[PDB]
């Protein structure tokens, strides 16, 4: 995607899946490398690893790399520190839930909780 | 009954027309396939330029 964007000058409509496996992975090797957990059970380097990742995916002087990232909220509760940190890092959140999907309403996106910082 | 029959006359007119008109539609889709090919060639032309 960076190669597309800069040198070969083409928009990318990037997709990544599931990006919690990326967060959860860093958390596993974090304790063992000696870096004692922080935010309760998570890597203390959560902000910067995200931060580095997100900045690469952007629009510059040429290409526009617009990512669609899946994200997994654990325990169906989104007031927990791992999703909440992420909410900041992402421009155009949507919220989905078990209830809506079961009701027959496809997709399970909630009407008031789908919010963008790109909505003007 | 006269009212009901009059209507049946008109059903017979209107199907005769739909054959011609429908036939016109197929002819229109033929030229349209050539239009689709202009979009592609025009798109490609643009693409070379942007890369240069």
């Amino acid at each position: 995607a960076e190669y597309f964007r800069d040198e070969e000058g083409q928009d990318v409509l990037l997709f990544i899946d599931n990006i919690f496996r990326f967060t959860q992975a860093g958390s596993e090797v974090s304790a063992l490398l000696g870096r004692i957990p922080s935010a309760v059970g998570y890597q203390p380097t959560l902000a910067t690893d995200m931060g580095l990742l997100q900045e690469r995916i952007t629009t510059t002087k040429k290409g526009s790399v617009t990512s669609v990232q899946a994200v997994y909220v654990p325990a169906d509760d989104l007031t927990d520190p791992a999703p909440a940190t992420t909410f900041a890092h992402l421009d155009a959140t949507t919220v989905l839930s078990r209830g809506i999907s079961e009701l027959g309403i496809y997709p399970a996106v909630d009407p008031l909780d789908s919010k963008s910082r790109l909505l003007d | 009954r006269i009212d009901s029959v009059s209507q049946l006359q008109n059903v017979a007119e209107t199907t005769k027309v739909l054959f011609d008109v429908s036939k016109e539609t197929v002819e229109l889709e033929s030229e349209a396939f050539e239009l689709k090919q202009k979009v592609e060639l025009a798109h490609e032309a643009k693409a070379v330029l942007d890369s240069w």
